[PDB]
Formats: structure tokens, sequence, C-alpha cells
């Protein structure tokens, strides 16, 4: 997997 | 003065790290994210079929609603969530924020409906990018900062082992040597810092800037850097099924290091092997493209090699190799  | 330790745990392949948080008496497993500033949770306002598989917050029980306030957030991986706002008691590692704004989800995108590992996110970026409207709210950290012994938090993320979030104090046993600090540019609301140069195995190059983000799985860099790195990995190839460059799991990967204010932060090639690509018998690389955004995302791949101090005084970031 994610990009937060 | 307060201080506390919250224990984090990686999910499969260290895709994300979850930490328990108690809100109004209910414990939820949240993803701590230094890349955003919203504390949002799954709630009873969601369709019953989406509450499934999660611990949910019931605003009615204990929160105080902020009439007319809403929130809506979109992340870098395309996921999003939105809802309403309540104030409640939020406890993390025994440190309690009274009257903390808790963003109750009303709507969540497919990515969130598919992931049962977390019950929402706790943002640790600067409060300047909190999405609550009409008036933004402060993050858990900003809410409690003045009550901590020191206005900082520190993190040790590990590879398939429990790690910690230290709030208000530094645990010197978590690293080797002394910490090196660098200035932070919080103008876009991130824990942004500069690197003076990098070494990608046998190739070195010029500096750039990036953000320290516990909420991003990988180390995302400019395409030039990515190319340079995998050009040294025998048989590495892009596999859209997997999400980027993949290679034989038994491959020897080069180390990646950056020079930060005279300190060399090195990620050993072993930590660059993320795990099974889940597309045969290839593994996904821990280094992937940042899609041309202009700055790098120092995600979990990077963080697993260091003990990082997020200091609101400066602000600044301190680094040392994890013990
Ligand atoms: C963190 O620091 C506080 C303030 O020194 C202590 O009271 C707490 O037990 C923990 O060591």
């Amino acid at each position: 997997x994610v990009v937060x | 003065a307060a201080s506390g330790v919250a224990t984090n745990t990686p999910t499969a392949n260290d895709e994300e790290y979850i930490t328990p948080v108690t809100i109004g008496g209910t414990t939820l497993n949240l993803n701590f994210d230094t890349g955003s500033a919203d504390l949002w949770v799954f709630s009873t306002e969601l369709p019953a079929s989406q509450q499934s598989g999660h611990s949910v917050y019931n605003p009615s029980a204990t929160g105080k609603e902020l009439s007319g306030y809403t929130w809506s957030i979109s992340y870098g991986d395309g996921s999003s969530a939105s809802g309403n706002v309540f104030t409640d008691s939020v406890t993390v590692g025994g440190v309690t924020a009274h009257g903390q704004a808790v963003q109750a989800a009303q709507q969540i995108s497919a990515q969130f409906q598919q992931d049962t590992n977390n019950d929402g996110l706790l943002g640790l970026a600067f409060s300047s990018i909190n999405t609550v409207q009409p008036q933004s709210q402060t993050t858990f950290f900003d809410t409690v900062k003045s009550s901590l012994a020191q206005p900082l938090f520190a993190v040790a993320l590990k590879h398939q082992q429990p790690g910690v979030y230290d709030f208000g104090f530094i645990d010197s046993s978590k690293y080797t040597g002394s910490l090196t600090y660098t200035g932070v540019d919080n103008s876009q609301g991130f824990w942004s810092f500069n690197v003076d140069s990098y070494t990608a195995g046998s190739q070195s190059g010029d500096g750039f800037s990036g953000i320290a983000d516990t909420g991003t799985t990988l180390l995302l860099l400019d395409d030039s850097v990515v190319s340079q790195y995998y050009s040294q990995v025998s048989g590495a190839q892009q596999d859209s099924n997997a999400g980027g460059y993949v290679f034989d799991c038994s491959t020897n990967l080069p180390d990646f290091s950056v020079s930060i204010s005279g300190y060399t932060a090195t990620v050993p090639g072993s930590l660059i092997n993320y795990g099974p690509s889940g597309d045969g018998s290839t593994c996904l690389g821990g280094i992937q493209s940042n899609s041309g955004i202009g700055f790098s995302i120092f995600g979990d791949i990077f963080l697993k090699s260091q003990y990082v101090v997020f200091d609101s005084d400066g602000p600044q970031l301190g680094f040392a190799p994890q013990a």
C-alpha cells in the first residue's frame, strides 16, 4: 503493498 | 509527564504494521501512518456487510458528534474513505488523548473493504494536512504532545517480528551508536528530509528529497534509480501481475544506502527481498517506482533498517541502525  | 510504548505487528510479508488503540472503551487494530494526518476507523455507520471481519467504533455510545463536520481522504494507492466526526477518548500505549477527533467511516473504497487486517488508520503526519472540514483537527500526537516528557515519537518496525512505537521518549537500547538528526521540511505536511547522495550497489548518484512514511510498504524512488538498481540484479524483470520488478528469490541483492547529514543509512540487500511476488517463483523487489512524483517515499522497506525519531522540536528526524 500500500501507499498511505 | 507521559510516555508510553505501543507494540506494532507486521501483517503477512510486512505489508502493513498494526497497533491496538482504545477508543471510548473499544480496542481497534489500526495502521499507524506517518504519511497522513487523519485518525479514521470502521464504524457502525458502515453497511453491516462492510463491518464484517472488523472491530468497529460505535459513536453513539461514547463520542460527542461535531455537527456539520465531515472528512474525506484519498491515498496514494487510490484507496479512499469518508464520514463524519466525533470527539472521544483515544488511548495508545497507555497515553490518553481526551477529546481527540475520531473520523467515523460512512464510506470506504474496495481496498479497505478487502483488507481485514486493520480497522482504520491513525495519522502521524503534521496536522496541517488533516482533512476534517470545515475546520481541521489535530492528530493524536499533536493532541498529546504537550503532555509528553519530550514532544517526539520513535519507531522500530521489524521484519516479521513485533516492533514498537515509543511516545514521548527515546529507547536507546533500540539502536546502535548515537542518533544523527536532519532538518524536516513540513511545508507539505510530511516528515520530509533531504539526502545528499545515494549508493545503489555499485552505482552512486546525487541527492533528492523524500518522506519517512510508516504507511507505505516499499521504498519508492525515481525511475532512474530503480533502473540502476535492478540493472545489477541478474534476471530482474517487470511483472505487472506482481506490481513491479521481480527476480528469483535466491538472488543476491545489492545494498542501498543514502547519506543523511553525514550519516549513511544502509538497507541490506536481504531486506530488499520483499517476499513472494505471488506469481510463480519470483519475489517482489522492495524498491519500486514512485510514478514520477518528484520525491521519494521512504516506506517500511527502509524503516525496517533503522530506529527513527520523529521530533516536533525543529522539526527534525533522528536516525540510527536498529539494534
Ligand atoms: C516514559 O517516560 C515517562 C516520563 O519519564 C515515564 O513516567 C514512563 O513510565 C515511561 O518511562
